[PDB]
């Protein structure tokens, strides 16, 4: 739920004017803040295991989606000259 | 140890009681197993410790005896019981069997 | 649990043959693999035993040197090598295995040898 | 005449040996020359202020009623179970803080009674000795952790300890230490305890431990060294960039607070100021 | 009862076999029941083994009136009446017997006085770690066996001539062991004043699985360094974007430096896991310094610097990956 | 001598994925025949006894092959039981706490299903 709440909150950047660069980029960086922290906490009580787990391909994929959210507005500034 | 079966060939009709004596050499007193080897196949296990049965063996095979003198027993001989029967001691390291009974 | 041996063998005197015992169903380094000899006219006879993981073997006093037990965990198979083959070696060779005791409840189909 | 009759004539049944009476009872004190052999020195704890050492405590003395004439041997390595019916000096470690024999496959005890009575006694002991650490200059400090081989129930007119004249403390080859480098010089002085009951014997062995600042220079200094120089670039952007510039200052001044708080992972919470917390306070400034 | 009570009578467990004669030969053997993973924090590892010993003791020669199978399997609690080699483990921090229903011991006494004793131990052995090239390293932990109270004149160990160590399946969390060198039968220790003491050791090799670190350290750290590169295509007038976008790349990298070393020993030398983080921490900081160079250029066409930096750091960084992963891997 | 044995687990808990083990205390019972304990003196079928008498009879030396740490319970007495049936049948119940180790396959960690084992194995006596 907390990680689900972060992926679902980074999407609001598209519900903001394309001029608010500090807003969207500040949002795309704050969201990737907790995801790296949430993903780091996912291995709190787990042994250091080589293979990939079920929760690990969930935090990684939510991290990838939240990472691509911030990466989009970097593609908008280049376009929206 | 020298296990011995003093009857290489036994005669029996379908539905008889036959006893196969395997007189051990020294005192093992429980260590005896009985095998059945139809022609052209591996000897399958029937009895181990002289009184127990193996997983999937018909209940007409009964082991008895102790000390030196042992004995296998088939209550009602069917048609498949016409084969070779080996006794076997598993008490010591050199595991002799004792020839075979037919 | 099953034990799949090699095929029939035909050798000449003085040579040496190696019979395999392909354990299909369990790790070969798990149980003792026993080796027996069935010579027609006579009865069965116990060759020895090899725990295929620790390389421990307990040969019969009659077969010391005549038989050599080996193993190979790359394919889960236990080997036996008969050196100095003679006409007395004409018999069938099995690779039994006793799990809950010193009896032989798992057997191989057999490997006919004819010197 | 027999190996069993000999041990029964030297100890046990037909000996008359009494392990409750020190050698030369009502005579000169039993001097005990003793040396150590450290196996695994290390695990210097800072939050607990103690270290763990594995040593073979060898201690030699002379018991005149263990002198034999039967065997022509100079010494005689007895069994490691017969060093329980002989007298033994009852030394403890004054700052041991936890200790235990090793009893794996046999009691790790050694006994060797020479022909004139000279007894040897080697036992393997894992100690968790306590050494009070001075952290006035923490990352670059030089410690001095000691062990004290003290007697308990015998005064200095009954039992006197000493060190081996040559090589009293011996270190195993290749004995390394993380964060530390055990200096080859070791002080061997006479501690002596005067208690409410009388004079008691003691002998300590100083251990000098120079700290290796490789860890703290990569973990504590460079990250703080980098965060400080991070904020310096705030002086280059245009002054009109109010939110961006202040964001650079707030994060850098905030990250130094986390670094200083993280600089006390294993450091004991001590009153005075260290040498690492005035590099952090100054970089925080 | 007279098969055993007739032997131990007149038997002395304080005297080794062949007291003044040749030394006693002990053929050491080991079965690894479980092999715990290395504790990098304490430089040790926990192992559960079945220590086996096999020496000769001519006073335990079974009579001619004993048939038996081949041995004389006796009460395991009967070990206290026989002589036993006093071998300790020169690396163990804290070992342990096992008595879960009663004490786990074998005692076979063959017909020629030969004796077998199989203790069941759980050892916490200490093996120093060489954490240079940390995630892609490989350690070698020892299991030195050694006599304590008997010199080489009296007691003498030697490994089993076949397979001394009999590990079957361990499958550590992030390690693995296949085949190694049961070496140094001449491991005999020399101690001043006491003498030469027997030693025999097995030095296992423990390769480390980098799978846990490729998705817990290298994977998330790599995207953060790419996260810093997003600030090059953004309009340079947005001061409040490229600056916060760069501070994140140093803050998160700085945080990962402490979070990773928090569960490792504090060795004072750069390891491979630190060259990666310290390098990525500089590519992030270098991108932020790049903005200051561009911000100054506006104080006077600074887009050329970003353009020259758009396709330079990815080249300057991918060049790092070739150099890094070729050295340590 | 074969020993039909059963277990009564009082509690699991502390199932650590990190340590890769779990703790449990059980009442390991085990019965076997001992023909030199049959008696004709008392007319009782079964006959409870003092657990202090439990140290003078034969007992199978079973261990837990993956026990990883265990200990008897000595609180206020030996937590041992012994009733010698009047034909030789010896009952033997002892309380034991076990930190058994079970390797965990965490391929689907948050919603996995584990299978931790408990191997009661003999040590000093062969299969015959
Ligand atoms: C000690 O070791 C031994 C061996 O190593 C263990 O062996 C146990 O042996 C018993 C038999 O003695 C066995 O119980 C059998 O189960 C079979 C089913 O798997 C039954 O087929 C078998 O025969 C009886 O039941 C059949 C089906 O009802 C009848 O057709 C058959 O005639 C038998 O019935 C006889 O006995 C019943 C009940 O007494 C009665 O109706 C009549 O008297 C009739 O004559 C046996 O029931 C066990 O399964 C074996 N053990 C195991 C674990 O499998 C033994 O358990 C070990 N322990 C002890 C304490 O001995
Ligand atoms: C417990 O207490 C006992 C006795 O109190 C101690 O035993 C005595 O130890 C002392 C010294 O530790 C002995 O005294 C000296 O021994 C020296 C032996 O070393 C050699 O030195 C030279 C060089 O090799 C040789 O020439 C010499 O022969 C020795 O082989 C001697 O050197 C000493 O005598 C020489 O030096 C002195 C001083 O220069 C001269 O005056 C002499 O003429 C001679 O040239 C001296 O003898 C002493 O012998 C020991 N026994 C006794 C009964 O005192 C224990 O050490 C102590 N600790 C224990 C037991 O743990
Ligand atoms: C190698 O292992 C052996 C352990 O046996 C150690 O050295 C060897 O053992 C002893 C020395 O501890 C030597 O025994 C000697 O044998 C000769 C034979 O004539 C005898 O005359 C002597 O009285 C003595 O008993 C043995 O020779 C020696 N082996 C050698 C020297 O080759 C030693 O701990 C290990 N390391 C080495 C030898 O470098
Ligand atoms: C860590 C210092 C990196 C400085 C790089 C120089 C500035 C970039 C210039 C690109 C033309
Ligand atoms: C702190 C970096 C400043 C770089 C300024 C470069 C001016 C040419
Ligand atoms: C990686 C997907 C980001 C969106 C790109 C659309 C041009
Ligand atoms: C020792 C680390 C050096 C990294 C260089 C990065 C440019
Ligand atoms: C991610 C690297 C993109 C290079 C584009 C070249 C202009
Ligand atoms: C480990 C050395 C890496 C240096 C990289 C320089 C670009
Ligand atoms: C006692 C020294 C204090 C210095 C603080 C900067
Ligand atoms: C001694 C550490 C050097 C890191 C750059
Ligand atoms: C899974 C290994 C990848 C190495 C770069
Ligand atoms: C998991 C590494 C992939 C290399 C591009």
């Amino acid at each position: 739920i907390p990680s689900l709440l972060i992926v679902i909150l980074s999407w609001i950047s598209f519900w903001i004017n394309m001029d608010a660069a500090p807003a969207r980029v500040g949002l795309g960086i704050t969201t990737v803040l907790t995801m790296t922290t949430q993903s780091s906490g996912s291995r709190a009580s787990l042994p250091k295991v080589s293979y990939v787990k079920a929760i690990d391909i969930w935090m990684a994929v939510c991290l990838l989606f939240v990472f691509s959210a911030l990466l989009e507005y970097a593609a908008v500034n280049f376009v929206s000259r | 140890i020298v296990m011995t079966q003093s009857h290489k060939f036994m005669s029996t009709s379908v539905g008889d009681r036959v006893s196969i004596t395997c007189k051990a050499s020294q005192d093992v007193s429980t260590a005896v197993a009985w095998y059945q080897q139809k022609p052209g196949q591996s000897p399958k296990l029937l009895i181990y410790w002289a009184s127990t049965r193996h997983t999937g063996v018909p209940g007409r095979f009964t082991g008895s005896g102790s000390g030196t003198d042992y004995t296998l027993t088939i209550s009602s001989v069917q048609a498949e019981d016409l084969s070779l029967y080996y006794c076997q001691q598993h008490y010591s390291t050199p595991r002799t069997f004792g020839g075979g009974t037919k | 649990v099953q034990l799949q041996q090699s095929g029939a063998e035909l050798m000449k005197p003085g040579a040496a043959v190696k019979i395999s015992c392909k354990a299909t169903g369990h790790t070969i380094s798990r149980y003792w693999i026993d080796w027996l000899k069935q010579r027609p006219g006579h009865g069965l006879e116990w060759i020895g035993e090899i725990l295929p993981g620790s390389g421990s073997t307990n040969y019969n006093e009659k077969f010391k040197g005549k038989a050599t037990f080996t193993a190979e965990k790359s394919s889960n198979t236990a080997y036996m090598q008969l050196s100095s083959l003679t006409s007395e070696d004409s018999a069938v060779y099995y690779c039994a295995m006793g799990v809950r005791g010193n009896y032989f409840d798992y057997w191989g189909q057999g490997t006919t040898l004819t010197v | 005449m027999s190996p069993s009759d000999f041990l029964d004539k030297l100890m046990g049944r037909t000996s008359g040996y009494d392990a409750r009476i020190r050698p030369n009872f009502k005579g000169p004190p039993v001097n005990v020359s003793c040396n150590i052999f450290i196996n695994s020195f290390g695990s210097i704890a800072e939050t607990t202020m103690d270290y763990r050492v594995n040593i073979f405590l060898r201690q030699q003395w002379n018991d005149p009623r263990l002198a034999y004439n039967e065997y022509p041997d100079d010494s005689l390595d007895l069994d490691p179970s017969m060093l329980d019916s002989i007298w033994k000096p009852d030394l403890f470690f004054a700052n041991e803080k936890g200790a235990h024999f090793h009893e794996i496959t046999t009691d790790n005890k050694l006994l060797r009674i020479s022909r004139n009575g000279n007894v040897l006694y080697s036992i393997r002991i894992t100690l968790t000795l306590a050494c009070p650490m001075d952290l006035k200059n923490f990352p670059m400090d030089v410690q001095t952790c000691i062990m004290q081989l003290e007697s308990f129930g015998y005064t200095m007119n009954d039992l006197i300890f000493e060190w081996q004249e040559q090589g009293a403390v011996q270190v195993a080859d290749g004995l390394t230490l993380p964060q530390f480098i055990l200096k080859e010089e070791k002080d061997l002085r006479y501690c002596t305890k005067h208690y409410n009951t009388g004079k008691f014997t003691c002998i300590e062995a100083r251990f000098h431990l120079e700290r290796q600042m490789g860890y703290y220079l990569i973990q504590m200094y460079i990250p703080s060294l980098l965060i400080v120089i991070l904020s310096w670039i705030s002086f280059w952007i245009n002054m009109d960039a109010a939110p961006a510039r202040v964001g650079l200052g707030i994060t850098t001044v905030l990250t130094m607070t986390t670094q200083s708080s993280g600089s006390r992972a294993s450091l004991p919470k001590v009153s005075y100021v260290k040498a690492i917390d005035i590099w952090m306070a100054v970089c925080l400034l | 009862s007279n098969i055993l009570n007739r032997l131990l009578v007149s038997y002395d467990p304080r005297i080794r076999p062949n007291f003044k004669g040749i030394p006693v030969d002990v053929v050491v053997n080991i079965f690894i029941n479980s092999f715990g993973s290395i504790q990098e924090t304490t430089m040790d590892y926990r192992v559960n083994i079945f220590l086996r010993q096999k020496w000769n003791d001519p006073r335990l020669k079974l009579p001619s009136d004993f048939r038996g199978s081949d041995a004389l399997t006796v009460d395991p609690t009967m070990y206290k009446c026989l002589w036993k080699p006093d071998l300790f483990f020169a690396n163990e921090k804290s070992a342990n017997f096992h008595d879960v229903t009663q004490e786990n011991i074998l005692l076979f006494i063959f017909r020629d006085g030969d004796v077998l004793v199989s203790m069941r131990l759980s050892i916490t052995l200490s093996c120093p770690l060489d954490l240079t090239l940390f995630p892609m390293d490989t350690q070698r932990c020892k299991m030195q066996l050694e006599s304590f109270g008997y010199t080489t004149d009296d007691l003498r160990f030697i490994w089993q001539s076949g397979d001394p160590v009999q590990l079957e399946k361990i499958a550590l969390p992030q390690f693995d062991i296949k085949k190694e060198d049961i070496e140094y039968g001449n491991c005999t220790k020399y101690y001043k004043g006491t003498g030469y003491y027997t030693c025999v050791e097995v030095i296992f090799t423990l390769r480390r699985q980098v799978g846990f670190y490729m998705m817990g350290v290298y994977a998330p750290t790599l995207l953060i360094v790419v996260l810093s590169w997003l600030s090059f295509w953004i309009n340079p007038d947005a001061s409040a974007a490229r600056v916060p976008l760069g501070i994140f790349s140093v803050l998160s990298l700085a945080s990962e430096c402490t979070t990773l070393a928090a569960e490792l020993p504090k060795v004072s030398y750069v390891k491979a896991l630190d060259v990666w983080l310290i390098a990525c921490l500089l590519f992030g900081f270098a991108s932020l310094v790049e903005y200051a160079v561009v911000q100054v250029m506006l104080n006077n066409a600074a887009k050329r610097i970003d353009l020259y930096a758009r396709a330079l750091f990815p080249f300057c960084f991918l060049f790092f990956n070739v150099i890094y992963w070729s050295i340590y891997l």
